[PDB]
């Protein structure tokens, strides 16, 4: 029931010193612990009891707790440090262990690369099966995070959308895909459909029309 | 060294029951509090339940109380989780986690923290039955290139495999990872970027193979006539 | 001696902050720890340790042992007015001080150590005890009347290797002082019968859990047994210190304790530092040997950790808990007053309460729900003919010095 709040994203360059935040109401009244989770692995404790350091953890990982925010600052940041960071406390008003939402720490070993977007309308075979699926394919973007928004004409659509987590390609860039599932009557009822991919503040837009 | 080895995960329908086990070594098992911590896909971890070294006290999260049972056999160094009446939102990777504190203190600032974690065991609560894909063509008609592909739709479970022209076409091929829909079925697309020069002189067929349902579909992707 | 005897969720208790009259200054990275409080016969004793930096791992700056008078400060609220303060030269060497009032002086018995807390370094500690006598009403031109320091050398320990004061305050009986104390006994010499550990309704308990948990860990060289340190002032000569072990009825690990006068008789409290976490207090049946008629109290416990949390009753091997004593204010109805921590596994949420064995009559929070608080010491008394209790509470300030606070609570005569 006690709530821990974390910033969703944090970015630095190699060897730069980063600072991750864990916010909770009067969080100085609680002992904060920090875990690091590299992709495909289990989390690992890097700070416990606000500031104590477990043996085997480099000294550059440091923790502190005061007032309404605990902070895990990492100095001399390195490409190995790209991981998800979670803070954690014990809530004695509920006897619960509470986690934060997590902070993606990104250190950029690459210049920014805008995604290439291709939009596919529903095929005639799928339409003859009384189904319609819009296929928006996103490739070759760095860093690996995008936001997809679909539009019916100029109007937003938010039901029937499924977007994948980004995956790293073989060229170290990222790819993703988003699917808009439509009924045949709501596919034909509009003049145009658009998939808008927003990557690092810039948006790339692709449009398809039901009337070929 | 301390090892935690989880097992018992798998696929189950909503309302079913699964039993997780965690094999522990490297420490005196009965002197430490042990917990299960789960991580739904794409989200952060969530504490499920914990148990004291003797098992005299059990602790549960509200989301899980009344359905799961934490227990512990100290002669076997094994931690258990009997999950009953499973729901779709219970789908996650479930971790064994050992209390990291060692020493003698009367009180602890943070009485619950975890070191180490196991590598976890995956639990999938889904209604999906095994189903072959429906394969639809993505017709081509961006520079001097065209993009054509295949849509591998509504199949379960993973994986599928996609080839083009029986492996003769590999350059410019991009098979995207699948999406998991509301229904629990997967969909993916594979796209080849080709010269538009070649649209009238080379044929393109995608080869989709879904071994779980023994489904092999070949789909010729041709330019549409508008 | 009229107090309300009916339970009520109304807040009829109005705690007053009275720390203004004590020298507890606040600064950037100063922590004040290891506190002591005693109130007897209109006088008091107080002590704390000023540290620089970490409250637990910080450097020792100043230790003070002070006495004075408890007086109506001007608005019919009692407060503590210091008259005589002593300062030891090496503040990192003084440990586990215990104060007892007797005939115009406060006698504080302290342990001397250059290895840290003796509890956490039992075998390396060479037993060293001393006593500082402070007059509650100082005189000029008096020599050693105001302050007298004596090292203890005659110690009778019985079967125990080392003995040590272990609690905030003690009691006098005639002209003999009694201090809360602890004896270090090697495990090998400890006589205990496993069949006596009560696991009967404890499915996950083992017979060995009691004997193992009499030390700070299962493989500890020593077990700790609480008791008394006796000093007969009428003897004279070279002072003799006598350890009196506590009886084995409801035995728990040696822990900071308090023996005190209430309504003409000695009362005892012992901190629950293991698996028997229900509050341990009651009238003293006999001082020597020491036997306590523990109350069968069903409403007050202490925060622990995950193995023996609050309200644990079944034997485990655990060294967890806090010191939160209670003061008997009415022996006929056996009612007590004290501060407890309203948390299962963390030291937070202090609540001043007036309670019987099986019922909390009334209570009031002393801070916010989340405010950190560890040790609490409560002593009650008459001011004119009004019943007051004074409560020292270790409290953590989120904004800032982390320091003890002093509260005066009037016990209502009516409802
Ligand atoms: C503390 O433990 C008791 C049982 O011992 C339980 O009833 C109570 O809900 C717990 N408190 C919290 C805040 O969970
Ligand atoms: C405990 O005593 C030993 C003596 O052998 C010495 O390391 C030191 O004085 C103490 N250690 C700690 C950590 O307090
Ligand atoms: C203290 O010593 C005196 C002798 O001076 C003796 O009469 C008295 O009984 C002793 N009291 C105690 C409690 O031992
Ligand atoms: C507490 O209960 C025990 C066991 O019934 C009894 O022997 C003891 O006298 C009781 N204590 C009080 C103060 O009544
Ligand atoms: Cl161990
Ligand atoms: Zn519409």
């Amino acid at each position: 029931s006690y709530v821990l709040t974390q910033p969703p994203s944090v970015s630095v360059a190699p060897g730069q010193t980063a600072r991750i935040s864990c916010g909770g109401n009067n969080i100085g009244n609680k002992g904060v612990h920090w875990y690091q989770q590299k992709p495909g692995q289990a989390p690992v404790v890097v700070v416990y009891d606000d500031s104590d350091r477990p043996s085997g953890i480099p000294e550059r990982f440091s923790g502190s707790n005061s007032g309404n925010t605990a902070t895990l600052t990492i100095s001399r940041v390195e490409a190995g440090d790209e991981a998800d960071y979670y803070c954690q406390v014990w809530d004695s008003s509920s006897d619960h262990v509470v986690f934060g939402g997590g902070t993606k720490l990104t250190v950029l070993g690459q210049p920014k690369a805008n995604p290439t977007v291709t939009l596919f309308p529903p095929s005639s075979e799928e339409l003859q099966a009384n189904k319609a699926t819009l296929v928006c394919l996103i490739s070759d973007f760095y860093p690996g995070a995008v936001t997809v928004a679909w539009k019916a004409d100029g109007s937003p659509v938010k039901a029937g959308v499924e977007t994948t987590k980004p995956s790293k390609q073989s060229n170290n860039k990222y790819a993703a895909s988003s699917y808009l599932s439509l009924t045949p009557e709501q596919w034909k009822s509009h003049r145009s459909y658009s998939c808008q991919v927003t990557h690092e503040g810039s948006t790339v837009e692709k449009t398809v029309a039901p009337t070929e | 060294e301390v090892q935690l080895l989880e097992s018992g995960g798998g696929l189950i329908q909503p309302g079913g029951s699964l039993r997780l086990s965690c094999a522990a070594s490297g420490f005196t098992f009965s002197r430490f509090t042990m917990s299960w911590v789960r991580q739904p896909p794409g989200k952060g971890p969530e504490w499920v339940s914990g148990i004291s070294g003797s098992g005299g006290h059990t602790y549960y999260a509200d989301s899980v109380k009344g359905r799961f049972t934490i227990s512990r056999d100290n002669s076997k160094n094994t931690l258990y989780l009997q999950m009953n009446s499973l729901k779709a939102e219970d789908t996650a990777v479930y971790y064994c986690a050992k209390d990291g504190f060692v020493g003698q203190q009367l009180m602890r600032r943070g009485p619950w923290w975890f070191d180490p974690w196991g590598q976890g065991t995956l639990v999938t609560v889904s209604s999906a039955s095994t189903k072959g894909p429906s394969v639809f063509p993505l017709a081509p008609s961006s520079g001097g290139t065209a993009a054509l592909g295949c849509l591998v739709k509504d199949y379960f479970p993973e994986p599928v495999t996609v080839s083009w022209n029986s492996g003769a076409l590999t350059s410019g091929v991009h098979t995207f990872p699948a999406v998991l829909q509301s229904s629990g079925l997967y969909s993916l697309s594979s796209v080849v970027t080709v010269p538009s020069s070649s649209l009238g002189t080379q044929t393109y067929i995608c080869n989709v193979n879904h071994k779980p349902s023994n489904t092999k579909v070949d789909k010729k992707v041709e330019p549409k006539s508008c | 001696n009229q107090i309300c005897l009916q339970k009520t969720t109304s807040t009829i208790l109005k705690p007053r902050l009275i720390s203004y009259t004590l020298p507890i200054n606040t600064r950037e990275g100063v922590c004040i720890t290891d506190p002591l409080l005693a109130v007897d016969n209109g006088f008091f004793a107080y002590s704390h340790l000023e540290k620089i930096g970490s409250c637990t791992r910080g450097i020792a700056k100043q230790r003070i042992i002070g006495v004075g008078e408890v007086l109506d400060r001007g608005d019919k609220v009692p407060s503590m007015f210091m008259t005589n303060v002593w300062t030891p030269p090496n503040p990192s060497t003084i440990h586990h001080c215990s104060s007892t009032y007797h005939e115009d002086f406060y006698y504080t018995l302290c342990a001397v150590s250059h290895v840290g807390d003796p509890i956490l370094n039992s075998t390396s500690w060479t037993e060293s005890l001393s006593l500082i006598r402070l007059a509650v009403r100082p005189k000029s031109d008096s020599g050693d009347y105001n302050q007298k320091y004596i090292a203890i050398t005659k110690v009778e320990r019985g079967k125990y290797d080392k003995v040590m004061p272990y609690g905030p305050s003690g009691i006098k009986q005639g002209d003999t002082l009694y201090f809360p104390a602890v004896g270090f006994l090697p495990r090998t010499e400890f006589q205990y019968n496993d069949s006596n550990c009560p696991i009967i309704h404890c499915k996950y308990s083992k017979a060995e859990n009691c004997r193992l948990s009499m030390g700070v860990n299962s493989k500890s060289h020593y077990i700790l047994r609480s008791g008394l340190l006796k000093y007969n002032l009428s003897l004279g000569g070279d002072i003799i210190l006598q350890f009196i072990e506590i009886a084995d009825n409801r035995l728990t690990i040696g822990s900071p304790s308090k023996i005190y006068n209430s309504l003409g008789q000695p009362v005892f409290y012992q901190a629950s530092y293991s698996w028997d976490t229900m509050i341990k207090l009651g009238d003293v049946d006999t001082v020597d040997p020491l036997r306590v008629q523990w109350r069968n109290n069903s409403v007050i416990s202490r925060p622990g950790q995950s193995q023996c949390p609050r309200f644990n009753v079944c034997p485990e091997v655990c060294w967890e808990g806090t010191y939160n004593d209670a003061f008997l204010i009415d022996r006929l109805n056996w009612v007590s007053a004290g501060v407890y921590l309203n948390s299962n596994q963390t030291a937070e949420n202090p609540v001043f309460a007036v309670f019987k064995d099986n019922e909390i009559l009334y209570q009031v929070p002393l801070a916010e729900d989340d405010t950190n608080a560890q040790k609490t010491i409560t002593d009650c008394f008459l001011l004119e003919n009004v019943i007051w209790c004074i409560s020292l509470v270790e409290i953590y300030d989120t904004g800032d010095v982390i320091r003890p606070k002093l509260f005066a609570v009037k016990i209502p005569a009516q409802c």
